[PDB]
């Protein structure tokens, strides 16, 4: 696996101002870093794809580049409304874990949430709208309280592919029904090792240009 | 006879493959494998009812197989010569072409 | 911000630099292939490297490599002496000499048009050897002209893909009718079929609709529904090879004098056609495994050079039978930045 | 039993 | 003043130096195999090299080449850990890990006993692969273990010589004589053949004195006196070899009831015999052409390994035929300094 | 063609002195060169061969170094009889011309000589003692007054090869004859371009160590 650095841990400007947050990774990655956001209660937005292409649907002020092995995201001006948790993604290498995420301060829908008992099998359903299974990479990442978001599952029907984390092998199983046009995750685990919220993202299917789209993500509580 | 020989022939034809079919001769080993089901086919020509076209069939069917036989021996056992005998006095490649 | 991919030799200086691995054609002109390349002052006499552009094209079937035969040819060969011991540079070159230094020696190539694209036919477990199909090298040489043997340390070898993209114009929309007369009486059976489109781009679904009347003595039992590829073989006069890479079979009965109409959705994809042997994909410089070969425009007016690769879907119904072909395309768009031509995920 | 498998040189110059 | 022989790999450092290309045997003892390697610090997790001598042995004929097999087998092959992340050195050894530095890992190789001599069959116009014979080769592998494949940058191969030389004994020279009684009556008729000495060197002439006694009631028509070359095959069972490599036919009568001596010279050469397709040769680098297979000598008390090469100076005689064979040895001595192992004169 | 030059021109010492002769080669050799003399109405003799190793019937007192190209023969002490002709040879590659030649100061039988016309055919014979044809490799060498050794033409009867200087290429032909053991010299050509006297030498068929014995030589005049 590839752990990815981010810096600084915690960030505080004022309004209008430049940021620059740096990202390094353990070895080379071809420039196959993605940066996204996100803000509390809501769910993770992609900002910069494939080597500092900016994503359309997102404001120009953030900008991105590559020095070697480290990168670059820029922010020409602190806007009120952006003050979010950054992350630095890999994707060149599987796993695709995220950065430790940094601070800033001063369709799909996900199913299956509610309360766990200590051992047994959970079971996560994600409706896909707008979009077909053999078109897109479906991809299934938790994120737990205090930490950030980290890689777990991923499927390609077009391929026939899947892959799943080293600490959720063995356990974990996605299927997409294509006739129903939505994705399962079947979990059968124990204790609160894997307590956090699960948001099912979408990628492009051929050239993987980042996880543009999240799902809104359910409540796991064991 | 006549399952022992198809036998072998079924032995030979799935194990073309093998180095032993081929350096022991692809094409003789196979004609003196029909020639010996001549022989077992010829075998029960002599006992029957005798026509003149059986008559004829046993005595062509007789010499025939032999000849097969025989010729297809004297094909292996020449090959076998010639690579014994090595590189003939006054030639440089006396291989025989199989 | 700007980076190139660079191929360097096992040993000596000898390095390729190339800015794009995609070049791509718009029937009119295609996209030129131009390199640098860096080489170490370590001739003597030998003062001269060439630049070799070599769409080759291989071909096996599973009878012919039993039988111990695989054609190949060389489709296009076109050399370029690097080294100039008039060519016209562009921006990328001018940059690459900048950085690079006073030994980046350049070299263009203009593909000529009419030339098949990068596609590589898929192999199977017993196949171990080069990928079947038309392949776009770079080769550089590092000798006296092209007298001397081809040496790999002094040769630099890189792949390149020749790809089309989905035209513009969408095009009319496919829609296929044939009415039949069957033996007894005149009895005509009529089947309609209609596409949402004509372009479709790869892991897209297609929706078909068909509508058959009946007015005959006989039930249709089943209606069989596939996508051929079909594989156009000009050289050497190969039989075209067709393959069904999706197929869905209906068990629904029309009453005769009778009308229905229905709608059937198809998504072709490589996980169901992974063991059909022969199959053509998309060029491949690694075994990477890429996406279906997109379906060839012939724009022009259309020339037996390559493969030809094409998509039809193909509509039966049985009680002889009647059946009913509309052509598609099922070409890729154009990327916003680049094919990355890899698994995006490597592991 | 029937099987049938089962840069350039240079030179220098060491003292003694 | 000393000197050696080093290969370098194509890619990075990876240097092998050894003493001498030609290893000896004394029968009881075998020259030992002792070299070094220069590998730089380029490795991380493998830190592991190995050295391999391999005494490769192949075969073909000419029914079997056109057939399409060919065999091949490995008589010996023996791993040694270069490097160590007991094993005496020698004077050489020092010396280079002296000179070289302290990068300079040694590795030595103790040649078993009664391992046939590098003898390579002499290949044919239509023979264009690996050399036909026994060929001693070190490969040097910078990779983790065995389990990791052959990687030709990182591997050094260099061909090496195991080669016997004269015995210091010349042994009883050979005398062969035989009776035959014809069919008619009892007339008895004998011949005796008689050499110089028993051990010759290549290229030196060979004097063969025949008598023949006739008391019958032919006459002989002539005197075939050649010099037979064998090669025996242990591997695969193989038919021995046969070569008459120099021949000399006699018109002399011999009258019945009479005594008829005389004295014939036989040099043998490669000039003649290089039409001979299959002729077993002396060890071969790079296509040098090397004179004649020295007879091996089977001085242990005469196993069934390797190819085994015998001469015989055969008298033939006509009017069935009588025919008698003297064995002889036909080795090179001990060289003063050292085997070129190649044209002197290269032009 | 590889020349070699031999320095100095012209040495002069004292009796019971050292002396050092170097020799430089166009490439590399392989450490195949061998140091020879000649005195003056005497056929050469063989010194050193094969990089720095003593022949037989020398007196030890001359050695042989290697240093990279260069080639050092030393004499430690000066012998009144050791005032000879010294040159440098190399048979690595073909030719196997001999090097510029230092002067010092204070069987093989050969026939065929006499008066030459201008332009036509010569013969010469050499008659060989005590080796055989195929034991060994027979080299005619031609030396010009005012000028050394030249190498001319070489015969290989066990590999049955033939070599001849670039400057006698197409009109000298060597001929070995096993039966009589003798070797024969053909030299069809025009005015003076080869009035020289020539020696048949042998040398060893396989290893080549060097050229040991000389033939004494006839004078050629055209
Ligand atoms: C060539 C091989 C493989 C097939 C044919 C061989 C056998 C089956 C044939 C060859 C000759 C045949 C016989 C020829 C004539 C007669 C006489 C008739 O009134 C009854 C059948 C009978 C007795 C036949 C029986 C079958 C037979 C023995």
């Amino acid at each position: 696996d590839i752990q990815m650095t981010q810096s600084p841990s915690s960030l505080s400007a004022s309004v209008g101002d430049r940021v620059t947050i740096t990202c390094r990774a353990s070895q080379s990655v071809s420039s196959a870093v993605a940066w996204y956001q996100q803000k509390p209660g809501k769910a993770p937005k992609l900002l910069i794809y494939s080597a500092s292409s900016l994503y359309s649907g997102v404001p120009s002020r953030f900008s991105g580049s590559r020095s070697g092995t480290d990168f670059t995201l820029t922010i020409s001006s602190l806007q009120p409304e952006d003050f979010a948790t950054y992350y630095c993604q890999q994707y060149k290498y599987v796993p695709v874990t995220f950065g430790q995420g940094t601070k800033v301060e001063i369709q799909l829908v996900e199913s299956g949430g509610g309360l766990v008992q200590p051992g047994g099998s959970l079971r996560l359903s994600c409706a896909a709208s707008g979009f077909n299974v053999y078109s897109s990479s479906i991809h299934w990442v938790r994120q737990a309280p205090g930490k950030g978001l980290e890689w777990v599952a991923s499927i390609s029907s077009y391929y026939g592919y899947t892959y799943y984390a080293d600490s959720v092998k063995g356990r974990f199983t996605i299927s997409a029904d294509t006739s129903k046009n939505t994705a399962y995750l079947q979990m059968n685990s124990l204790r609160a090792e894997d307590t956090a919220v699960y948001y099912c993202a979408r990628s492009r299917q051929f050239w993987y240009s980042g996880l543009d789209y999240w799902g809104q993500g359910t409540l796991v509580t064991v | 006879g006549f399952m022992c020989t198809c036998m072998v022939v079924t032995v030979f034809i799935k194990h073309n493959n093998t180095p032993l079919v081929k350096a022991s001769g692809r094409e003789l080993c196979y004609i003196l494998l029909f020639g010996v089901g001549l022989s077992y086919c010829m075998t029960f020509f002599f006992i029957a009812k005798p026509s003149p076209v059986i008559c004829a069939l046993r005595r062509l069917g007789l010499g025939s197989s032999f000849a097969i036989c025989y010729s297809a021996l004297l094909t292996k056992t020449n090959c076998i010569a010639r690579i014994f005998d090595g590189v003939k006095n006054g030639a440089q490649r006396p291989k025989f072409i199989s | 911000g700007t980076r190139v991919f660079k191929k360097a030799s096992p040993n000596g200086k000898l390095t390729v630099y190339l800015g794009k691995r995609d070049f791509v054609d718009h029937i009119d002109l295609v996209d030129p292939v131009d390199g640098v390349v860096l080489v170490d002052p370590e001739y003597l006499k030998e003062r001269r490297v060439y630049v070799t552009l070599t769409v080759a094209f291989r071909y096996g079937r599973e009878d012919l490599d039993v039988l111990g035969l695989t054609f190949r040819k060389d489709l296009f060969v076109a050399n370029v002496q690097s080294f100039p011991p008039k060519k016209p540079l562009t921006r990328l070159q001018e940059r690459l000499i900048k950085k690079l230094g006073e030994h980046a020696y350049p070299f263009t190539f203009e593909i000529p048009p009419n030339l098949p694209s990068s596609v590589t036919l898929q192999p199977g477990p017993e196949d171990t050897g080069k990928a079947l199909g038309v392949d776009y090298e770079v080769k550089a040489f590092v000798a006296e002209n092209l007298e001397e043997k081809i040496h790999k340390r002094n040769s630099v070898r890189l792949v390149i893909e020749k790809v089309q993209y989905a035209p513009e114009r969408p095009g009319p929309q496919p829609t296929a009718e044939t009415t039949r007369q069957f033996l007894m009486s005149d009895k005509p059976l009529h089947l309609e079929a209609s596409l949402d489109k004509e372009i479709y781009y790869h892991g897209e679904p297609i929706s078909v609709n068909v509508h058959v009347t009946n007015n005959t003595n006989k039930t249709v039992k089943k209606i069989k529904i596939s996508v051929r590829q079909y594989a156009d073989i000009v050289l050497f006069n190969t039989a075209q090879y067709k393959v069904p890479v999706a197929m869905e079979e209906a068990d629904d009965t029309v009453a005769p004098s009778s009308t229905f109409s229905k709608v059937y959705t198809l998504t072709p994809f490589l996980a169901n056609n992974r063991e059909k042997r022969g199959l053509a994909l998309d060029g491949k410089l690694k075994h990477e495994d890429t996406n279906l070969a997109s379906s060839t425009l012939l724009r022009e007016g259309r020339e037996i050079l390559g493969i030809i690769v094409s998509y039809k879907v193909k509509v039966k119904l049985v009680v002889s039978d009647v059946a009913v072909e509309l052509p598609f395309t099922l070409m890729h768009p154009k990327p916003k930045e680049e094919p990355p031509h890899r698994e995006v995920p490597e592991n | 039993k029937n099987v049938v498998t089962h840069q350039s040189s240079a030179s220098t110059y060491v003292p003694t």
